[PDB]
RNA sequence: GACGGAGCCAGCGAGAAACUCCGUCGUGCUGGGGAUUCAACGAGGAAUUCCUAGUAAGCGCAAGUCAUCAGCUUGCGUUGAUUACGUCCCUGCCCUUUGUACACACCG
């Protein structure tokens, strides 16, 4: 059994590329990643790393700073791109973050055949520290999931930034390797090192 | 040569003592030109 | 009615011995006494006897049994009440 | 091993230190057992939280 | 005369006028095809309505957009608003309103900004 | 009694469950003291009820027959 | 002229306008 | 005016400084705060039930406040106007905030979900639009213009079908179960809709 | 004041509040006779309500919100000449 | 909404014309703008600055905020004057305060009264900020006492009436904080002090700041309205300017 | 990021840039820096100031309309974020300690 909704081949006076109608089949990031198979491995980060609403390009102009928690509804990829632009000289330019993240996803795919967006989700989940300390000396207590994801993005971006600040490596590749290493859980990623140190310090002052 | 506008005053010491003497006097007499509920 | 009807979007109706039946009531089974709060019926006031202090808490105080220290604070207590009043 | 606990009530007027919120959480593995914990980040009702230690009881941190 | 509708999209100072008529599926922006709009990275953005509702409905119409004012980003959003608005208006005027309701439902389900202006009127957050 | 009513509910709200069980033991101790309870019965009742409402789902979990 | 532009009634309607 | 239905007495009365005309009213679930709206002042007056004093005035509407409602659970206030917008007010709490949502046409009626998670509004265009309060995005839209029946008046010199006198619902309310809306207006019809999937259940003359 | 109220009130003042008189001041219609035709034909709405009776007097607070009806063919002309017909708003 | 504003302005211009005629006949109380809200509703004040303000100008605005009990400081990042004033009137503010500067030196002070004016513009001289004072400490924010000295002409009363309403009404009798505005040749020296009632007199202490303000424009309308008719303006090229006095 | 091409989008006001595409270069005080040919400068101590949305920040354009301003003042548009939006724990500043408050409830 089948259902047909179109009985005539569709041809437009303005030509449209084939990849565009292939996208009309399914919404995909940069027309080149699908969000369908994405799942958050850790239950805690669920409902704060938002990937259910598929988007073509990061740019959304979504108004996420009204409420205390509209940031959760923002797609995670926009959160990464918007965190990427920093250090004053890069302020005002998200579209540059969009190109950088596109190249980063390409690099992730090239190095690792897995869907890069899954790698980003894995890295964010891995690099969200679960408890840390507060100055009283210090006393150890645990972390809200929103604040976890916020540090995850921040530390990943900061490690990528500092790594290539005065290095032959470009921003795209340093971000890519940081994401890969965080997803693997390897200590090589700077953000995972900071997570481990923070949780260790909390354990000491537990 | 002529000057068109006023000279902006200089807040010298003998000016300051004169103003604060005025301020103390009103507080001494409790004369305050202040709004009140109506 | 006149200025209403000229400025009203909708229809506005025109406003309209022997013992008389009360057409409308403010319920019949309800009692007037039950419609009054206990405070309305009676509320504690000032001392009827000059040698007593009764507060709104419902406690009366004979001056004779009051100790000197208690009398002092009560006098100061009144003064604060009077001061802002 | 790490436990998961769902926030069930945010505690008020606890005298906690600035940036610190006292919370009560119900363990996912057993909806019965509840614990009071101290948190930093913006927290709300219906949130789940990962705990290394399920034995410590929160105390006012001034 | 030829059945047609006119509509607008606003974003900041950017304003796009979209004129929709019966036709054979011709999209032009400022006298150039939609495929040539810039910046290329945001091109998919203006493809977004064309793509969500299906290119089939567009096959029966010829549609022209003129954009002026604002910057490139604001111009892109003006174009996308204008095209969504014009499709809905044309469908209502000359096609069943059931399809109009379907178009509105799909667009608003994805992103309401396609259909309503997203205007950041300033608000004093500090009371007083 | 010394605790102010405005803060009683919250103080009773901060109460840990294992500590709450001990508060029930205290109410038991008040109960054998008939005169003391009668002196301050109402205040005891409100605190107990709020606590039971406060941890109703925890109390049912407890299966101690002595409890 | 500037004042006329400010307090212009958007609802004002005229007949020669039909042309 | 506040009325006790046990003892049948007006125990309190509230009024503005300038004798502002009130057209809509709403009461807090706690029964401690009241908010009323006016067709001439554009600002929502707030009184304290216990004290009877004006706590403050909630300003921000560029149009008259058409209707008001408190969430029975969340205690959030939703206000609608002829301003073509809806504003969600978080009056309770240390900090004060307003969340405006724009709508296509002038709003006439508003109903609050008993859960307090959704709000419906009736517009002059004849549409029932439902929005998610916590996120402030639309979730459903219902047409009403065709469903409404309006009879040509004897004084009308224009046909009923061409008439535009009343194809909007001036009053709406939910079903307590939360799956239905009953809508009414200056017309000869009551329409009952089924909210999740946006269809007409039945219509009454 | 009251002494003013004795003489300030005039028939002309009441006629001034006539809706047919008013929009003429608002310039919706060239002439009062054009106005009474439009209201009878049903193009003019006061607030959310349609008025078809010329003798209606608009009170001051409603004075601001007297306007044409959205689907009026007249309004469609209004936006057409200035070239801002937006068919989504159906006006 | 625009129609309502247009109508209200015409009523307002008519009211001042009628008020002006009444005063002139009297020549042969509180002003109409403030008469409605005088002593009933406390003032609601916003203090802001020009675009890309210097750090000092931001500091000065904070000082002005502390001067006025009901003042709130707002950053003027990319705000447009219509957008500013419209956003202001919606919140219900009574007055708007805007500052300008020159190389981190405050230069002008303009006050605009809502919903419909008047607007007064002042020029600042000899500005001395409190941040220039070391180990000064924090202010007291009680409702202060007000001192108005040497305001005689009708314009002087108008300047008094504008300025007086920016503060809350009914300061408590023994409030230790006093604000004084002393007119000296159209140059209003603005001072504020904290006093202690001694057994043999009064001792006052400056907390700062110091600045001299001169009115040079007073206009019947909001600051946005560069079309509004002018109530009064300062003539500088008149031959008598070097010796003419107005306040 | 620097350089060479190509592509282009504003609003103020009447005595464009940033930006996007394709190329070169390449961690070397180098194809950065542009003072007087090729300098200082490789991210800035102790400390310290401010700041919550079209906001911080980048970008250019226009007029000098009686105070002030002359690469300074104001205005116009373009690009446009992170974090928090909860707390009285520290600091500081205030308010109350005759319900007075028209019922119920609560308090004493």
């Amino acid at each position: 059994f089948e259902v047909v909704e179109e009985f005539t081949p569709v041809v437009l006076a303005t030509p449209i590329p084939e990849e565009v109608q292939q996208a009309q089949t399914e919404i995909k990031l940069f027309n080149k990643w699908s969000f369908e198979e994405v799942e958050v491995k850790d239950a805690s980060l669920v409902d704060y790393v938002q990937v259910r609403q598929p988007i073509f390009v990061a740019h959304t102009a979504g108004r996420y700073a009204n409420k205390r928690f509209r940031k959760a509804q923002c797609p995670i990829i926009e959160r990464l791109t918007n965190s990427l632009m920093m250090n004053g000289r890069n302020n005002g330019k998200k579209l540059k973050a969009v190109r950088i993240i596109k190249h980063t996803l390409d690099i992730i795919n090239v190095l690792t055949d897995q869907n890069p967006i899954q790698v980003v989700v894995d890295a964010i989940t891995n690099t969200g520290p679960r408890e840390d300390t507060t100055r009283v000396r210090r006393q150890a207590v645990d972390v809200s999931p929103l604040r976890r994801v916020n540090q995850a993005i921040a530390l990943l971006t900061i490690g990528a930034r500092e790594a290539a600040f005065r290095n032959i490596k470009t921003i795209a590749e340093t971000l890519a390797e940081e994401l890969i290493n965080a997803a693997k859980g390897s200590s090589t990623s700077y953000a995972i090192k900071k997570k481990d140190e923070l949780e260790r310090v909390a354990k000491s002052n537990r | 040569f002529d000057r068109t506008a006023k000279p902006v005053p200089v807040i010298t010491s003998e000016v300051t003592e004169s103003l604060e003497d005025m301020i103390r006097r009103r507080i001494q007499d409790s004369n305050f030109d202040d709004l009140q509920r109506r | 009615y006149k200025l209403d009807v000229l400025s009203s979007v909708h229809f506005v109706p025109k406003p309209a011995e022997t013992p008389t039946i009360s057409m409308e009531d403010a319920p019949l089974y309800m009692s007037n006494a039950s419609s009054l709060a206990p405070q309305e019926i009676y509320n504690v006031g000032k001392a009827e006897k000059d040698g007593e202090i009764r507060l709104k808490n419902g406690v009366a105080m004979s001056k004779e049994e009051l100790t000197r220290e208690d009398k002092n604070r009560l006098r100061r207590a009144l003064k604060r009440k009077r001061s802002k009043a | 091993p790490v436990t998961l606990a769902k926030v069930i009530k945010v505690l008020g007027r606890t005298g906690s230190r600035g940036g610190v919120t006292q919370v009560r959480v119900e363990f996912l593995e057993d909806t019965s057992r509840t614990i009071v914990r101290n948190v930093k980040g913006p927290v709300r009702e219906n949130d789940i939280l990962v705990l290394m230690e399920s034995e410590r009881e929160a105390r006012r941190l001034r | 005369a030829v059945p047609s509708v006119q509509t607008f999209g606003k974003k900041k100072s950017a304003t796009a006028v979209a004129h929709v008529k019966a036709g054979k599926g011709l999209i032009k922006v400022n006298g150039s095809p939609i495929t040539l709009v810039e910046p290329e990275i945001l091109r998919f953005k203006v493809y977004e309505p064309l793509l969500l509702v299906g290119l089939d409905k567009f096959s029966n119409i010829d549609i022209r957009v003129r954009v002026t004012g604002g910057g490139h980003v604001s111009q892109v959003y003006a174009i996308r608003q204008a095209i969504a608005k014009g499709l809905v208006a044309y469908h209502q005027k000359y096609v069943d309103e059931q399809s109009k309701n379907e178009l509105k439902k799909a667009f608003t389900s994805y992103d309401r900004t396609l259909l309503i202006a997203d205007s950041r009127r300033p608000e004093p957050k500090k009371f007083g | 009694l010394r605790i102010r009513m405005s803060q009683l509910e919250d103080a009773l709200m901060v109460m840990p469950f294992s500590y709450v069980l001990k508060f029930l033991k205290f109410i038991d101790t008040v109960m054998q003291n008939k005169t003391l309870l009668h002196s301050h019965l109402p205040l005891i009742c409100k605190n107990l009820f709020f606590i039971i409402k406060f941890n109703h789902k925890e109390l049912v979990s407890q299966k101690n027959e002595e409890l | 002229l500037r004042e006329k532009a400010k307090e212009r009634n958007p609802d004002e309607y005229y007949h020669a306008m039909h042309s | 005016r506040a009325w006790d239905l046990i003892r049948y007495r007006n125990f309190r009365t509230f009024t503005g400084t300038e004798r502002i005309q009130f057209n809509c009213l709403a009461v807090d679930p706690s029964g401690e705060v009241v908010c009323a709206g006016s067709l001439d002042n554009f600002d929502i007056h707030v009184w304290s039930v216990q004290t009877g004093q004006l706590l403050d005035a909630l300003s921000g509407h560029e149009g008259p406040v058409s209707c008001l409602s408190f969430s029975q659970e969340n205690s959030v206030l939703a206000s609608a106007s002829w301003d073509k917008t809806i504003r969600i007010w978080s009056i309770f709490g240390r900090s004060q905030q307003v969340e405006p949502i724009e709508v296509y046409s002038d709003v006439l009626a508003l109903s609050m979900r008993p859960d307090g998670k959704e709000v419906a509004v009736s517009t002059l265009k004849g549409q029932i639009s439902i929005f998610n309060i916590e996120d402030a995005k639309q979730v459903g839209n219902i047409d009403c213009r065709k469903d409404i029946i309006s009879g040509r008046f004897n004084q009308d010199r224009f046909t009923a079908k061409n008439s535009e006198r009343s194809k909007f619902f001036t009053t709406i309310h939910y079903s307590f179960d939360g799956m239905a809306i009953v809508a009414g207006g200056n017309n000869n019809s009551i329409c009952l809709y089924d909210v999740p999937n946006e269809v007409l259940l039945k219509r009454f003359i | 004041k009251i002494s003013d109220l004795e003489n300030k009130v005039t028939v002309s003042a009441i006629c001034r509040r006539r809706l047919p008189v008013i929009m003429h001041r608002l310039k919706m219609a060239e002439t009062i006779q054009d106005a009474v035709k439009f209201i009878e034909q049903g193009h003019v709405r006061v607030g959310p309500n349609l008025i078809n009776d010329p003798a209606y007097l608009v009170t001051r607070n409603m004075e601001d919100y007297v306007t044409w009806v959205d689907n009026s063919k007249i309004k469609k002309t209004l936006l057409r000449y200035r070239n801002q017909i937006d068919d989504f708003d159906f006006s | 909404m625009l129609r309502r504003q247009a109508r209200e302005r015409r009523e307002y211009l008519y009211r001042k014309a009628q008020e002006l005629q009444d005063s002139q006949l009297q020549q042969k109380q509180v002003d109409d703008e403030y008469a409605a809200t005088s002593g009933i509703m406390d003032p609601r004040i916003i203090v802001t600055t020009s675009r890309d303000p210097s750090t000092r100008l931001s500091q000065f605005a904070k000082e002005i905020k502390l001067l006025f009990p009901n003042a709130v400081r707002l950053n003027r990042g990319n705000y447009v004057m219509p957008n500013l004033v419209d956003a202001c009137k919606k919140s219900g503010t009574t007055d708007l305060v805007v500052l300008h500067e020159h190389r981190g030196v405050p230069t002008s002070l303009t006050i605009s009264h809502f919903p419909h004016g008047p607007t007064a513009q002042f020029s600042l001289h000899n500005v001395v900020m409190r941040h220039d004072i070391i180990n000064a400490g924090n202010q007291s924010e009680v409702n202060p006492h007000l001192i108005f000295d040497n305001f005689t002409t009708a314009l002087g009363k108008r300047v008094v009436c504008i300025l007086k309403h920016l503060f809350n009404a009914g300061p408590k009798k023994d409030s230790e904080r006093v604000i004084t505005f002393a007119n000296r040749g159209d140059f209003i020296s603005v001072r504020q002090h904290v006093y202690v009632r001694t057994r043999e007199g009064v001792e006052i202490a400056e907390v700062g700041p110091r600045f001299e303000m001169r009115l040079f424009e007073l206009r019947l309308g909001t600051l946005e309205n560069k079309d509004a008719d002018v109530e009064w303006q300062l003539r500088r090229f008149i031959r008598t300017a070097n010796k003419k006095d107005y306040l």
